[PDB]
This record gives C-alpha cells, structure tokens and sequence, in this order.
C-alpha cells in the first residue's frame, strides 16, 4: 500500500524523469529483452534490434501509462482501467513478467537519477511499480 | 534429476497406473480453466468460454494426450531431461513463442490432478518426488530459450 | 476479484472440509516441507517429523484462520488484520512462500474431496488462497 | 556460470572500479530498507528504525563488507560457483536458516546499486552479464539446502 510519503517520492522522481520518459521506457524494454530473454516471447512480431522504432514507440506508450498512473496515484484502478482490460483479455501476459519489467524500469531510473535515487525513493518506486503491476493483472481471472 | 531410489520408485510405480490420454486431457483443461491467460496459445481450439466447454473440447483432450505422452517419454530418461527435451525446447521457443512460465503452471496443475485422481495414495513423499520431476521437465523445456 | 460464484464455490468446498480442517492444515504443511524444503527455514524450532504434534498444532491454527476467512469472505482485511500485522512485523515470511503453501493446500483438498474438486471449484479455491495471501502480505512495507 | 569471454571481461572490468566495502554497506542497507522483512535476521544490529538509521548502522555496514567480500572472491571462480560456495550454502541453511529468496533480493538490489554508481557505463549488455552472475551466485548459495 502506497503511503503519502511514497506518493510524494514517486511524484518527485517521476517529475525529474520528465521529458525523457519515453527514452527511459525504451531503454527499460531493451534491458528486459537482454536480461530476461523469455520476455521476448511476447514480441515475436517486433523488430527487437537496438533503436528500432517499434521499441522506441512501445517504450513511449509504456512511459505515458506510468505518467498517467503517477498523475492519478490515488485512483490507479480507474486510471488504468483500459490497460487492465487489454492485458487481461487480449495480451494475456503471464503475471511473472511484470516483476521483470519493474526491475528493469528501476535499474534505468537508477542509471539516470544519480541525485534522486536514495534508499527511500528506491523503496517507494519499487512499491509503486508493484502496485501498477497488481492493477494491470487484477482482471486476469 | 537427482531422485533417491525411493523417489524413483515412487514416481515409476504411480505412473504405471496413469491413463495418459485421460490425465493429459484433465491437466491441460484445468490449466486453461484455472489460469485462463494460457488460452492465448489455443485460439484455434474452439470453445474455451466455460469450464464445461474447456473440459469437453476434443482439441483440448487431443493436445493434452500429446503433451503427457511426451512427458511420459522423459520419465524414461530422468537422468537426461535436457538432452531428451532439446528439440521440443527449441520448438516451443522459436516456433511456438510459449513463455516457459507456462511449463511451471502445467507442472503444478498436473500434481493437483494426480492428487485428485489417486487420493490417499498420492502421499506427501510421492508428491515431493513428483514436484522434483515436474520442475526438472519445466527446466529441460526452457533450456534452449534465447 | 471473488465473484458470487467464487464465493459460493469456496463456502461449499470449505463446508465439506468441515471438522477435518485441522488435519488437512497439518497435511498441507507436511506436503510443503517435503516438496519445498526452503520453507523449513521458518521453523527451526519445530520437530518437522511426520506426525509431529507441533505441525499438527500449527496446522489447526492455519486451518482455523482460513475458516475465519471463509466466514468473512466479504471483509477479509479486517478479519485477518492481526495475522497481517504478525506476519509483516514479527514472522517476516518472504511473500514467495505463501504461493507454496496455497499450492499444498490445493493438493490436500484435491486428495480428500474427489467429487467436490471440479475444475470450477479448483479455480475458485486458487483465487481465494491468492486473496488470503495478498491480505496476509499487505502490510509488509 | 556460462558467460561468453566478452561477458566475463565486462564483469571483471567494472568490478575493478568498485569500492567493495562501500558498495557492500549500500547494498545491504538498501536490501533492509526496500524489503524490510529481511531485517528479521538482524535484530542484534541495533536501530533499523528509519532509512537513515539503517544506512548509517555500523553493524549493517560491517555485515555488508563481509557479504560482498565473499561475493567479490567468487568472481574469480565464475566457472565453479557451486563448489566455491558449498560450505557457505550449508551454513546458511543449517545454522542461519536464511530463505534463499533473500539471495535473489540481494542480487537485484546489487544490480540497482551498480546502476546507480556507474550510470551510463552500466549498459544493457553489462547489466545482462551481471544478471547471470547474481542468479549464478544465488543458485550456488541455495544448492545445499535440504
Ligand atoms: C508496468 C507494466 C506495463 C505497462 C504500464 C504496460 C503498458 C502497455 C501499453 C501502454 C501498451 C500499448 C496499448 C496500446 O497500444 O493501445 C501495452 C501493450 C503491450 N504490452 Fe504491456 N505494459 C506493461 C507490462 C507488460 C509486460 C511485462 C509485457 C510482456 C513481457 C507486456 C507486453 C505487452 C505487449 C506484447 C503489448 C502489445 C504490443 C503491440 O503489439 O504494440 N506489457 N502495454
Ligand atoms: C509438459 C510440458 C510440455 C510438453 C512435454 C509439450 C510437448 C508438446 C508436443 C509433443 C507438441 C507437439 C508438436 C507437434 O508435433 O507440432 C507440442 C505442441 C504445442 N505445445 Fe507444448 N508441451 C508442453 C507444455 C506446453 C504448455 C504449458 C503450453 C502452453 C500453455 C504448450 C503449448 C503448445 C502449443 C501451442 C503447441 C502447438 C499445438 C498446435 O500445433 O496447434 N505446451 N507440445
Ligand atoms: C495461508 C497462509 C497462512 C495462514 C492463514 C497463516 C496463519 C498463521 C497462524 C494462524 C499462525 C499462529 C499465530 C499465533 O501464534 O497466534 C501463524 C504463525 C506462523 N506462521 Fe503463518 N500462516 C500462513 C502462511 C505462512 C507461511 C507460508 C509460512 C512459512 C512458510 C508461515 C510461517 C509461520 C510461522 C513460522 C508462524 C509461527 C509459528 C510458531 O512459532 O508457533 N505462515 N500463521
Ligand atoms: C551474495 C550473497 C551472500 C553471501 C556471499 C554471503 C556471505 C556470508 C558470509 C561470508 C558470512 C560469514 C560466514 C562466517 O561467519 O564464517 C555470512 C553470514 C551471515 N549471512 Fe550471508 N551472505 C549472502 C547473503 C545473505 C543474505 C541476503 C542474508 C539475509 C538477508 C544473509 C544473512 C547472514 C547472516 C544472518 C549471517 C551471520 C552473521 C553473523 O553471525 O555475524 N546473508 N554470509
């Protein structure tokens, strides 16, 4: 459960990401495909080569979604409703994979936010990513 | 896998009583019911909308029989699961695009099915022997992923 | 997300457990210790031998908690509040372990309720144990 | 572990730039902050009341140096981790009662610490190589559990 301090930490860190949200989104995906190759099973229709427009565009859509969730951190369920339905009913990504992308998104933020990535912010971001993952998989069954 | 002589005998003794056709169909149908996201690999199988639909689907029963049949073969080569499943590992990765986590779910549903079928004979020690086997098999099938 | 049919399924299955709930709880634990040996790390102080009274005693405590959860299936967070505090702040059992016990409880139910363990009931029970697990780990961080 | 020659050199090259004692204290403190249930083994360490208290605790830092020093020595034996960590595996299971999941948590926290430390030098391919190592060490430490 996100405390108020958690919400403040996320907002602060995400704020700093700012304009690079899409570029970070793309790098996190590339880190995931390389570290955890089994995730590639869900992208057989993509050119997964480094800097592909498909990954860059997907990275952007992922970042925008995270931005929407930070914006509406007090009501994520409603905010990500549509995404929650798409993943549950169409994409059908095994829930384990959400933890692997969350890990790679945390590594990307760490690599880019030297000042802001303190232990307390790291904890808050981890929890935030876990909440987003829970909302995304909440309509699976 | 490393099974004590007692685990190997437990495994083998129970498997001689398994009707692979029947257990295969039950295991695959229960996977599709309990973890419905797994239906993503079976769009051409027909009606998978309800438990009853899933369980009486002949394409499900047929596939279930194929899968457990291949699983039976690894039971004969418990000392070389990776070598036994190499070709099938590459198929599932390169052609089928199946996330290997699905192998783990099926292993757990199978355990449930043997317990349901066998009752009291599926003792804690027997289960433990089976759990090592289904993990082994799952690992053997994910081995050639890249 | 427990639907009215899930709730119905759980109350029915648990109904049939009836008086054996404690014996099934002990058997589930025994299956867990044998199948997933890492779970033994939380009970260094128990005699884990077959027939151990300590395991039997603990099995009854677990089964009783589940009985209470079924009874309050609409208000689980409040009903298991004290157990969430306990696990989060004292026992501190890694969240991964909850899935292993849930699996062993399912195997126990299967082995004892041939007739009642239909595919629909199996799915409802899995969802119910995942909900109990979520509640139990909700205050970890 | 099976790392390509390229992978081994990427690991070794970055490691050469690490202050073991510093990263050790940071990784251990961050594990205790991010996954607080891990504090269960450390009640004798004193005050773990806040992030600041954890990160500043001399007992945490000393334990982090001990853990990473062993880790560091294992990087010399990439080819024989199971053998290298066998006695420690036994110790962690039989005397310490540490659930091996803690090893996996520490490995992810270590990767985030390296990323934070190295920034852009911690590229996707260097991360992948470290992921294999951290999984390898976790597995080697869990190997003798029974
Ligand atoms: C933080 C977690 C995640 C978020 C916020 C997220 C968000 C999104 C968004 C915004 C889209 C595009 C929807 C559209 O185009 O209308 C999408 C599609 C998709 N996602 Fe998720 N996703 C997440 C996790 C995952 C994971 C872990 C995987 C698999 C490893 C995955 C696989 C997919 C796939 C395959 C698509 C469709 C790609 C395409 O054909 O364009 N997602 N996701
Ligand atoms: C015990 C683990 C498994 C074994 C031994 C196994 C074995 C097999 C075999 C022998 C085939 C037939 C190949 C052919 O002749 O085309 C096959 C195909 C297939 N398997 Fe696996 N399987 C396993 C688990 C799974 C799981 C868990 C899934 C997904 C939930 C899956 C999805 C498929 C699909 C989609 C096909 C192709 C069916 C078709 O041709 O439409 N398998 N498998
Ligand atoms: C369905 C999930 C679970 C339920 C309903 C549950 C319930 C309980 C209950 C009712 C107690 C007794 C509290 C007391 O002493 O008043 C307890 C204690 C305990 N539980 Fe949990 N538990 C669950 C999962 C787990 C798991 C997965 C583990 C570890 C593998 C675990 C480890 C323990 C330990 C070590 C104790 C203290 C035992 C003692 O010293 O008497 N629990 N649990
Ligand atoms: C890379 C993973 C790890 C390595 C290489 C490692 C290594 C070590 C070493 C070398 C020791 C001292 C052994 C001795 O006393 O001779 C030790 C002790 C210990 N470790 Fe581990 N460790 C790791 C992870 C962990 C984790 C994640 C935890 C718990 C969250 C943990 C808990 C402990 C405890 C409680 C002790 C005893 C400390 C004392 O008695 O002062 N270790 N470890």
């Amino acid at each position: 459960m996100l405390s108020p301090a958690d919400k403040t930490n996320v907002k602060a860190a995400w704020g700093k990401v700012g304009a690079h949200a899409g570029e970070y989104g793309a790098e996190a995906l590339e880190r995931m495909f390389l570290s955890f190759p089994t995730t590639k099973t869900y992208f057989p229709h993509f050119d997964l080569s480094h800097g592909s427009a498909q990954v860059k565009g997907h990275g952007k859509k992922v970042a925008d979604a995270l931005t929407n969730a930070v914006a509406h951190v007090d009501d994520m369920p409603n905010a990500l409703s549509a995404l929650s339905d798409l993943h549950a009913h169409k994409l059908r990504v095994d829930p384990v994979n959400f933890k692997l992308l969350s890990h790679c998104l945390l590594v990307t933020l760490a690599a880019h936010l030297p000042a802001e990535f303190t232990p307390a912010v790291h904890a808050s971001l981890d929890k935030f990513l876990a909440s987003v993952s829970t909302v995304l998989t909440s309509k699976y069954r | 896998v490393h099974l004590t002589p007692e685990e190997k005998s437990a495994v083998t003794a129970l498997w001689g009583k398994v009707n692979v056709d029947e257990v295969g169909g039950e295991a695959l149908g229960r996977l599709l019911v309990v973890y419905p996201w797994t239906q993503r690999f079976f769009e051409s199988f027909g009606d998978l909308s309800t438990p009853d639909a899933v369980m009486g689907n002949p394409k499900v029963k047929a596939h279930g029989k194929k899968v457990l049949g291949a699983f039976s073969d690894g039971l004969a080569h418990l000392d070389n699961l990776k070598g036994t499943f190499a070709t099938l590992s590459e198929l599932h990765c390169d052609k089928l695009h199946v996330d290997p986590e699905n192998f783990r779910l099926l292993g757990n549903v199978l355990v449930c099915v043997l317990a349901h079928h066998f009752g009291k004979e599926f003792t804690p020690p027997v289960q433990a022997a089976y759990q090592k086997v289904v993990a082994g098999v799952a690992n053997a099938l994910a081995h050639k992923y890249h």
